[PDB]
């Protein structure tokens, strides 16, 4: 159980580490003011892979 | 019925020059009649355009009053029955308007004008005289080569403009540093031997790398730049004016820092470091330590490190004039990256390799030390990054 | 004649003047580090000649 | 001598030559042989041919 709880504590950190990494992989989206990238549409994408 | 026909690419090439805001004037020893007819075939004149006041024989041009001759040169696109002198004269009038003028030809009758013009361009299959009197030669007699040379010329100048501003911006900060310590009474923060290494190798590579920055796309869709366009002026003056002061205080600062708040040689936290001269003379004054602590190669290494680190940052800031690195990433010019890496690798070399730091009067610094330099240097990027933001918004753009 | 014209530039002259002044101040220093004192004069000279 | 050396960009001329020399070789590929390095800069500035 200690081993399984440990795995969980580490896992939550790795996921976060990724969710933040993916955010950095797509920073260039602040260079295209077209309507095809409103705050709502893009947000859904991160909360989609999250 | 026969004629001396225009080359195939000519018409197209004339259009491209026109798109780049470049005018084309025909100056020929041939007769007016055929000179105009060729002008129409290649697009210098319209099919049914009226050229009564846009085409002249050399004599007709000479008869015009001294005043109107100059104007005719800005209006007319065809000069015929000309003598060698007429060509250089026409070129001279053009230059009287401060216009950068080019001359293309192949005959010895073009030599004078090819000499007079800023850019003499000879045909690859033309006479030796024309060639030896020119700045360039079109190895393939193709007029399109001119356009490509103009594009290359514009691109090369935009890059030169960058590394020129870069290297010269650096020299500004260095002067501030030498002046700060001079009036602040502080000791030598940077010796000449160090500056030379920075303005030749440290910044040398970065500068060269800037010469290979990617050229703009609309470069041939813009008119010619004014010959009097200053490299640094206006907001860029103040901007570089600010960047200079920072580097001047970051170096003189990181140097005075070691002398007071560093855990390697504390000094008078009351700024009495200003009297480091009155140490060997009146030791029992407010010293209590070896006076050779001022000639210590530790603080200077702190100054140089900041200088070097700042420059490498200002090198990435030179990739563009008013564009944030967020828009134009530092990796847009791979040669620039490999450039900064080669400069830093040579900085560590000038510190560790004993035979060097003894000459440049330096001394390697530990991890904690570098972490400091990265706190007075790195912020220079955000500094200029802000100044840019102010230009493309609060200003014209 | 070509060489003489290489030293007509103002800055190249100022840099040359600084070289000589730097060479004079060289003969006025302790003998603990003299082998690494005439570097500035030579370097600034090696460049101008380059 | 410190102010002099600090104000004058010692390497500027070496950067220019290298740039121009490499740019010329690139132009030669475009079939434009440049006999005068300083001309490269002036060409792009041409307003009248
Ligand atoms: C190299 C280093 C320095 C510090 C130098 O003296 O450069 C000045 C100077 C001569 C000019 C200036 C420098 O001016 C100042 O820094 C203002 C005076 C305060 C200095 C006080 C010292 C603590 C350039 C360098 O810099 C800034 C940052 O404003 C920009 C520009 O130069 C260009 O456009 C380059 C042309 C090859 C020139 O105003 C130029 O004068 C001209 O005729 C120009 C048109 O050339
Ligand atoms: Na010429």
């Amino acid at each position: 159980q200690q081993k399984l709880d440990e795995f969980g504590e580490q896992l939550s950190k790795v996921i976060s580490l990724i969710c933040v990494a993916v955010w950095l992989i797509n920073i260039g989206h602040f260079n295209d003011p077209v309507h095809g990238g409103s705050w709502i549409r893009g947000a859904i994408y991160y909360f989609k892979i999250a | 019925g026969m004629l001396d026909p225009p080359r195939k690419e000519v018409m197209g090439s004339i259009q491209l020059c026109r798109d780049a805001g470049i005018r084309v004037i025909m100056i020929t020893g041939d007769n007016k009649g055929t000179a105009i007819a060729i002008c129409r075939r290649i697009g210098i004149f319209g099919e049914n355009e009226e050229v009564a006041d846009r085409a002249y024989t050399g004599r007709e041009f000479d008869d015009l009053p001294l005043a109107e001759q100059r104007e005719a040169c800005r209006r007319a696109c065809c000069f015929a029955r000309v003598e060698p002198s007429h060509k250089s004269k026409i070129v001279e009038y053009l230059q009287s308007y401060d216009e950068i003028t080019a001359m293309t030809g192949d005959g010895v009758n073009d030599a004078p004008a090819l000499k007079k013009a800023e850019i003499g361009i000879a045909m690859g299959s033309g006479t030796a005289v024309a060639k030896t009197a020119s700045e360039m030669v079109l190895a393939d007699d193709n007029f399109s080569t001119i356009v490509a040379a103009v594009e290359e010329g514009r691109a090369i100048y935009n890059n030169m403009k960058q590394f020129i501003r870069y290297l010269i911006s650096s020299n500004v900060g260095e002067v501030v540093c030498i002046f700060l310590t001079a009036a602040l009474g502080l000791p030598e923060a940077l010796i000449p031997v160090q500056l030379l290494w920075v303005n030749l190798v440290t910044d040398g590579l970065p500068a060269t790398a800037l010469g290979f920055n990617p050229p703009d796309l609309d470069i041939m869709d813009r008119p010619p730049r004014s010959p009097k366009e200053p490299l640094i002026s206006g907001w860029l003056f103040f901007r570089y004016m600010a960047i200079g002061g920072y580097v001047g205080a970051a170096t003189v600062g990181a140097a005075a820092w070691w002398f007071m708040y560093a855990e390697d040689g504390p000094g008078v936290t009351y700024h009495q470091l200003t009297h480091f001269m009155q140490c060997t003379e009146d030791h029992p004054h407010f010293e209590g330590l070896d006076c050779e602590i001022f000639e210590a190669p530790e603080p200077m290494t702190m100054a140089l490190s900041v200088l070097v680190t700042i420059e490498m940052c200002n090198a990435l800031n030179s990739l563009s004039e008013n564009q944030s690195l967020m828009r134009m990433p530092p990796w847009v010019n791979i040669w620039l990256l490999g450039s900064i890496c080669l400069s830093m690798s040579l900085h560590f070399l000038i510190l560790y390799v004993d035979p060097l730091p003894m000459i440049f009067k330096l001394k390697a610094l530990d991890l904690t030390q570098w972490l400091m330099v990265l706190k007075i240097s790195l912020p220079v990027i955000g500094l200029d990054e802000i100044l840019k933001f102010i230009a493309r918004n609060y200003l014209e753009g | 004649e070509l060489v003489i014209e290489q030293f007509e530039d103002l800055l190249v002259r100022i840099l040359l003047l600084a070289a000589c002044i730097s060479f004079v101040l060289a003969w006025f220093e302790e003998g603990e580090e003299t082998i690494t004192a005439f570097v500035e004069p030579f370097v600034i000279l090696l460049i101008l000649i380059a | 001598v410190a102010l002099a050396v600090a104000a004058i960009p010692e390497g500027l001329p070496a950067v220019i030559t290298t740039c121009l020399a490499l740019g010329t070789r690139r132009m030669a590929k475009k079939n434009a042989i440049v006999r005068s390095l300083p001309s490269v800069e002036t060409l792009g500035c041409t307003s009248v041919i």
